[PDB]
């Protein structure tokens, strides 16, 4: 009986594949969080920018 | 067949969150997950390491704490 | 034996296909929101340069 | 029936290897990108802090 031995072979490989994919899944997620965080701080950062432009235009006009 | 690195990685499905180092560089550094906490093990020399601080280098820590490792010598 | 092995594996196999399906989709969403993150940076980097340019002109104006 | 079902399987899992192998590249690459996005952002913020410092100084040098 060697076809049941094939099938065993497959089941095991498939376990490895599914575990690796689990990890990959985790990796992608950490990326998403690092990213969504960076993107958020950069909204507050564009606020400081527009504030700075205004502050700076002010200085241009009392000179 | 898949690389020994990948097969090592596949041991990390049950790795905790909050750990400052990726299961990727941990596997690339020659360690598989021991199943206990954040503890990994070199298949080859058998060095075990845990409590990983922010910005650790898994590779450097393997070369330093066991320069004799056959694996850590090819890496 | 072999019948139930194959039936079982046909399930685990479909399971694997499902995980991979979703993982791929998320890689794509991460890839896209990184393209966008870097488009915004390109837009603010040019605003910064414009500020740094206007701030230098001013500083020179007064010592 | 069952002979063809088995053949479909060893064909499927054969292809599963290259799928994983590709995903592993793509996930690494994307992680990479996101990382470089965070990094780039951090440099901008530092540029904003600097521009911000300089405009406080001008405001104190003027009014
Ligand atoms: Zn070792």
């Amino acid at each position: 009986f060697m076809k049941e031995k094939l099938l065993a072979e497959l089941e095991g490989k498939l376990r490895v594949f599914e575990n690796i994919v689990a990890v990959l899944n985790k990796e992608v997620e950490a990326s998403h969080l690092a990213l969504a965080t960076s993107i958020h701080q950069s909204q507050l950062d564009r606020e400081r920018i527009l504030s700075l432009e205004q502050r700076v235009v002010e200085l241009q006009q009392t000179l | 067949m898949l690389s020994c690195e990948l097969y090592r990685m596949s041991t990390y499905s049950t790795f905790p969150a909050g750990v400052p180092v990726s299961e990727r560089s941990l596997a690339r550094a020659g360690f598989y997950y021991t199943g206990v906490n954040d503890k990994v093990k070199c298949f080859c020399c058998g060095l075990m390491l845990d409590n990983w601080k922010r910005g650790d280098s898994p590779t450097e820590k393997h070369k330093k704490l066991y320069p004799s490792c056959r694996f850590v010598q090819s890496l | 034996e072999l019948l139930q092995r194959c039936e079982s594996l046909e399930k685990k196999t479909a399971t694997f296909e499902n995980i991979v399906c979703v993982l791929n989709r998320e890689v794509e969403r991460v890839a896209m929101t990184a393209e966008a993150c870097s488009r915004q940076h390109r837009l603010d980097q040019d605003k910064i340069e414009a500020l740094s340019s206007k701030v230098q002109q001013l500083e020179r104006s007064i010592g």
